[PDB]
């Protein structure tokens, strides 16, 4: 119920072989995670985790 | 009444033929998935 | 009554992303709509995402 919004403009970089597939309640295609995970978003001025 | 008459009926009664269908690469997703 | 509080129509702002956000909800609300002519989502999801 919460939403994890993006910290700053960029690129979101992760590995997917972790992540598995599946498709949601809406509709739309979209990655289950089960492990924890550390995504970045690239901005040009700083990475953010 | 069994599958297999009631196919029968569908197709010298009411016309019914598994005609094809050809779909989006995302319509098939949504067929397979679901 | 020294300091006088009172209120005026412009003194009631708003955040300053609000354009962005309602602009953004409205493109995924169309982009759903077309898809669900289409046959790519159901009823029942088209619902829920609204």
């Amino acid at each position: 119920a919460e939403h994890v919004r993006a910290p700053s403009n960029g690129k979101i970089k992760f590995n997917e072989d972790l992540v598995h597939p599946t498709r949601t309640r809406h509709g739309h295609p979209a990655f289950l995670c089960s492990i924890d995970l550390y995504v970045t978003i690239e901005s040009e001025d700083i990475l953010h985790n | 009444e069994s599958e297999e008459e009631a196919r029968r009926k569908n197709w010298v009664d009411r016309g019914w033929a598994p005609w094809e269908e050809i779909l989006s690469p995302e319509a098939n997703f949504a067929r397979k998935s679901l | 009554t020294a300091t006088s509080i009172s209120l005026g129509i412009d003194d009631l702002l708003t955040i300053p992303s609000k354009g962005w956000l309602v602009q953004d909800a409205e493109q995924q609300s169309l982009i759903l709509e077309k898809h669900h002519h289409y046959g790519n989502v159901h009823a029942v999801e088209k619902l829920r995402q609204s």
